[PDB]
């Protein structure tokens, strides 16, 4: 025993009574697996024991132990899971495995990169914000064996320890697997009663965003254990918080005798992926009590489609309708999986075609800032391997993997397509199944599967001639196959008309726009920008908490609550309306600039099923209906 | 010929631009005697002085 780990301790014991957020946590953790247990006895998921803790709450309690844990952490951090682990099993009574810590809060000159770290770093907790490019398979790691003994019948057992479950250093004592007891008897491996820790290595690399755009990348490893593997996949933004430590003897004894240097690596304690802009992590907020019920209060009023769709781009004027399009957009639909494997699309997808200069990638732009998954690519710039998948070669197993194109990490969200008919026909035979089947096959040289694509795509096109032409049929102006015509729901022709009154809007709205500055900035002072990183969890300017205009973070939180919460259902009187109207268009004698195939139908269904995630409806209505039918005939007329 | 006739590229980029500048050879004697005069100058070391 050792008197200032005791000490330490012991002021862990009262920073830990004195916060009740991480007592109550325990409290909830404990709970929770008991219930689970106790489900599991009468007729599933455990969670893992580990506590989030502030670094900002232990800086207003101790000084000292705050810059322990950051600078020494070797000799603070496991006093601090000591105590954590006898607060829990003093209230474990009533109703085994050591509780682990996590850190949040402000680093100060410990949030680092992967370039900026160096050796003066070393044995020091750091947040490394970064970009996983490697993730090793997850291995199971054997802690304790177990053994039997049938000439005496008895069990045996071995623990196994190495450099990388502790943070301080003891003595390496190699203790060989035991295949015979002290007696001599052979002993049979137990598996099964043997434990077995899930490992994993990741590679974090600097993000490509604040990187220097000629050098190579520098990368750094990081080590996860059993709670914290699987948390990653292969090009997510992340933020690691653990131990930079060095191990084993750089070149200097005997049978070493070589520069790797001494090998440096991370202890992951905390792996937060981050959401960053055109990246497939998914972005999440906390929806508070207060937000649930103003998104209630926003539900019940008549005027809410005409609210949440004019308060997408305040700054760009008129395109109400394409408004509404990316709004029911975003709220997406309802798949439907049937009973014997056929499935139906919920995802509503956008094609605008028209003149330049008329908002149609500033939409894509704000499609790619406000969706919570939404991923930008261009016509000639991204190839058919590059949207849907490619195949690699793997180092250690030797075997081919995939790589993911920009369709399959897009999946559940959306892909913003600006100057869609500049792609290659192969790229277009691509999208063909993604569009409808929702999925990409791919059968190379050995491998043949099957991912899942179910993406919202919504795309910019311009005219062949340059300019839309309105006595020209559209057939010769957009110029694009009808297949590809029949998988967009809604086709926007924008025209640039020339009217005065209509001009005189356009320079009032942009000249009123051009006159902005954000709160806390001076007249003449520059903005400065700050690049967007959110932790995923789980003209009016004056628009705060809905006086007139929805801003955009609790447009996204209605958004991701609708998603979430309702899914609703068809009936009769929405039924009937979608049957006119489509029966009206499928016979129509009106030209029209997309054909009126089978999927219109779908569409209109779709529509309307958005139109009450709009409305937080469990029940698809005649209104939904009708305002699906408008959005529908305003698109084709 | 029409200004989006002589660019060998569509007439969107040219509305992409900020400001075009369509450079002439004005073809006459009172400005290529200044230019030559300008150019032999540069060559001359008068114009670093
Ligand atoms: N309806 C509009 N309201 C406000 N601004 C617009 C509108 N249409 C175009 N603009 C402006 O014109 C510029 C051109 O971008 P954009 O129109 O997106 O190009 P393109 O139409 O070729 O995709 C943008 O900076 C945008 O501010
Ligand atoms: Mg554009």
């Amino acid at each position: 025993p050792d008197a200032v780990f005791g000490d330490r301790v012991r002021r862990f014991q009262e920073f830990l009574d004195t916060f009740t957020s991480y007592r109550d946590s325990v409290r909830s953790i404990q709970v929770y697996n008991s219930n689970n247990a106790a489900n599991y006895n009468d007729d599933l998921n455990i969670l893992p024991h580990r506590i989030i803790i502030s670094l900002d709450d232990l800086r207003e309690f101790d000084r000292s132990f705050w810059s322990g844990i950051l600078v020494e952490p070797a000799y603070f951090i496991p006093p601090a899971e000591k105590a954590l682990t006898d607060l829990a099993d003093s209230m474990d009574d009533v109703p085994r495995h050591p509780w682990k810590l996590s850190f949040k809060g402000s680093f100060g000159a410990h949030a680092l990169s992967p370039r900026t770290l160096t050796a003066q770093h070393l044995n020091k907790l750091v947040s490394v914000e970064g970009i996983v490019t490697k993730t090793s398979l997850v291995r199971p790691k054997l802690i304790r064996s177990v053994h039997y003994a049938a000439k005496t019948g008895r069990f045996h057992y071995r623990d196994y320890t190495d450099a990388t479950t502790t943070l301080t250093t003891r003595i390496p004592t190699p203790a060989i697997y035991p295949t015979e007891d002290t007696e001599g008897n052979k002993l049979t491996t137990e598996y099964g009663y043997s434990t077995f820790i899930d490992h994993q290595r990741i590679t974090v690399q600097e993000m490509p965003e604040m990187a220097p755009a000629g050098q190579l990348p520098r990368s750094i490893d990081v080590i996860l254990d059993d709670d914290l593997v699987d948390k990653t996949k292969p090009g997510d933004r992340v933020n690691v918080v653990g131990v930079f430590k060095s191990l084993g003897a750089g070149g200097m004894n005997q049978s070493n005798s070589t520069l790797i240097g001494f090998k440096t690596l991370i202890l992951g304690n905390t792996v937060y992926p981050l959401h960053a802009r055109s990246t497939g992590v998914a972005a999440r907020q906390m929806l508070t009590d207060f937000d649930i019920r103003n998104i209630n209060k926003l539900s019940k009023k008549k005027d809410i489609f005409d609210i949440l769709s004019q308060s997408l781009a305040p700054s760009i004027y008129g395109h109400d309708h394409i408004k509404k399009a990316i709004l029911l957009m975003l709220m997406g639909g309802v798949e439907k999986n049937l009973e014997n494997g056929s499935h139906l699309r919920g995802d509503i997808n956008i094609l605008m075609v028209g003149d330049p200069s008329t908002a149609k990638s500033q939409l894509l732009r704000f499609v790619l800032n406000t969706a919570s998954l939404a991923i930008a690519t261009t016509g000639r710039g991204s190839s058919g391997v590059g949207l849907t998948a490619a195949v690699t070669t793997d180092r250690e197993t030797g075997e081919r993997r995939l790589e993911a194109g920009a369709m399959v990490l897009a999946d559940r969200g959306v892909v913003c397509i600006d100057e869609f008919d500049k792609m290659t026909d192969v790229d277009r035979v691509a999208i063909h199944e993604v569009m409808e089947q929702q999925t990409v096959t791919i059968a190379k040289a050995g491998i043949h599967t099957t991912l899942n694509a179910r993406c919202s795509v919504i795309a910019a096109a311009n005219p062949v001639f340059g300019q839309y032409d309105v006595n020209r049929d559209p057939h010769q102006n957009i110029a694009l196959p009808d297949s590809l015509l029949s998988r967009f729901d809604l086709l926007f022709v924008v025209t640039d008309d020339i009217n005065e009154i209509r001009d005189r809007s356009i320079s009032e709205h942009v000249l009123r726009t051009h006159r902005y500055l954000p709160p806390g900035y001076l007249e003449g002072e520059p903005v400065r920008e700050r690049l967007n990183l959110s932790l995923a969890v789980g003209g009016n300017y004056n628009g705060t908490e809905i006086p007139k205009l929805v801003t955009i973070p609790f447009l996204r939180k209605y958004v991701q609550y609708a998603k979430e919460r309702v899914i609703p259902q068809l009936t009769q009187e929405a039924i009937n309306v979608i049957v006119k109207n489509y029966t009206d268009l499928r016979n129509d004698d009106n030209t029209k600039k997309s054909p009126i195939t089978a999927r219109t139908l779908e569409t209109l269904i779709r529509l309307a099923t958005a139109h009450a995630k709009v409305r937080l409806s469990k029940t698809v209505n005649k209104v939904d209906a009708k305002v699906a039918a408008n959005l529908l005939r305003f698109a084709l007329l | 010929k029409s200004p989006g006739d002589n660019i060998d590229f569509q007439t969107t980029i040219l509305s992409r631009f900020d400001m075009i500048f369509i450079v002439k050879d004005d073809h006459n004697e009172e400005r290529d005697i200044s230019i030559a005069n300008h150019v032999i100058n540069i060559h001359t070391g008068n114009a670093n002085a």
